[PDB]
C-alpha cells in the first residue's frame, strides 16, 4: 500500500533524508525504495517520511546553482510537466529547486516523523 | 578531528554520501575517506567542485571550498 508513494527516506542512522518512491514492502520492516537520482537501497521503514510534498514552512537543505547545500524554508510548489519545484527561502531569498535538490538533514527529518513517519 | 566540516559527495551510481574533512585534507585523503567509506578505489576518483577539477596535492581550503559551518559543498566524482 505505501508501494508506489513518494517520500523522503535515509539509509543511515545518522544521514539525511532524501527523495524517492518506494517500489517494494521487503522483509525484515524495510522497503526497496528508488531514490530520485537513480541510487536504489533498501531503507527500514523507521528511516522513511511519507510526506510529498514536503509542506509549507518546513526547514529543508538545498542545493544552490553555487553547489552548496544549506538550510531554507520552503514556501511554496509548483508541478510542471510532472516535474516538482520547491520555493524555499534562504537569508531572506526564495529561489525555485527541484525536488531531488531538497534534502533533510537528520534534525529536520526528525521534526516531521510525527506527523508523516510511516509505522 | 573537532574542526572538522561536512561536505557532500555525489557518485556516479546517483548516490550521495557525507564526509567529515579537515580544513587541511588533501584530495587524496578525501579520495580515500570516500574509498574507506563508499568502497571505491582512488584510483576510480576524479573529483570536482562546481566543475573544477580538484588537484591532488591541494585542499579544499587551496580551492577556498569550505566556508563556515552553514553551507556545504556538493562535490562531484566524474
Amino acid at each position: 500500500s505505501f508501494v508506489g508513494l513518494r517520500v523522503v527516506a535515509k539509509w543511515s542512522s545518522n544521514g539525511y533524508f532524501y527523495s524517492g518512491k518506494i517500489t517494494r514492502d521487503v522483509g525484515a520492516g524495510k522497503y526497496k525504495l528508488l531514490f530520485d537520482d537513480g541510487y536504489e537501497c533498501d531503507v527500514l521503514g523507521k528511516d522513511i517520511l511519507l510526506c510529498d510534498p514536503i509542506p509549507l514552512d518546513t526547514e529543508v537543505t538545498a542545493l544552490s546553482e553555487d553547489e552548496y547545500f544549506s538550510a531554507g524554508v520552503v514556501k511554496g510548489h509548483r508541478k510542471e510537466s510532472g516535474e516538482l519545484y520547491y520555493s524555499i527561502e534562504k537569508e531572506g531569498q526564495r529561489k525555485w529547486y527541484k525536488r531531488m535538490a531538497v534534502i533533510l538533514s537528520l534534525e529536520q527529518g526528525n521534526r516531521l516523523r510525527e506527523q508523516y513517519g510511516l509505522g | 578531528g573537532p574542526g572538522s566540516m561536512l561536505i557532500f559527495v555525489k557518485t556516479l551510481t546517483g548516490k550521495t554520501i557525507t564526509l567529515e574533512v579537515e580544513p587541511s585534507d588533501t584530495i587524496e585523503n578525501v579520495k580515500a575517506k570516500i574509498q574507506d567509506k563508499e568502497g571505491i578505489p582512488p584510483d576510480q576518483q576524479r573529483l570536482a567542485f562546481a566543475g573544477k577539477s580538484l588537484e591532488d596535492g591541494r585542499t579544499l581550503s587551496d580551492y577556498n571550498i569550505l566556508k563556515d559551518s552553514k553551507r556545504h559543498p556538493l562535490l562531484r566524482l566524474r
